């Protein structure tokens, strides 16, 4: 949705 | 000597359509475990980290950013003022929270 994180380095998911 | 979960700021203000940094670092990734993102203490689930890594070849990683949980808000509304805290759990069957930011909260102006 709108969240989002500042950094992709660790996978990750709204929720 | 155990993992902190570092929240800088107490609160954060933003207008209505603006987009938002919620803060938050730790000081190490062990004990293995994921970082997850609430509104409130009850509490809403709203993003999630594991502490393992895409490989090191797609990132186009350092020691601060490694460390960095930070989520956005983008397009901010109303309903998104609320207190966030940055939570660090150990894995396990099931997980349990060992640490929590101090909290930030945000305040959206109309």
């Amino acid at each position: 949705x709108r969240y989002s994180a500042v950094y992709s380095i660790h996978p990750s998911w709204c929720g | 000597t155990e993992v902190k979960v570092i929240q800088p700021e107490k609160s954060v203000s933003v207008a209505a359509g603006d987009s938002t940094v919620l803060n938050c670092t730790l000081t190490s990734l062990l004990p293995v475990g994921p970082i997850r993102w609430y509104r409130g203490v009850s509490r809403q689930l709203i993003y999630s980290f594991t502490t393992e890594h895409f490989p090191r070849v797609t990132n186009v990683a350092t020691k601060r950013s490694n460390l960095d949980f930070s989520i956005r808000i983008s397009n901010v509304t109303p309903e998104d003022a609320g207190t966030y805290y940055c939570v660090k759990f150990q894995r396990g069957s099931p997980d349990t929270e060992i640490q929590s930011g101090g909290g930030t909260e945000v305040y959206v102006l109309a």
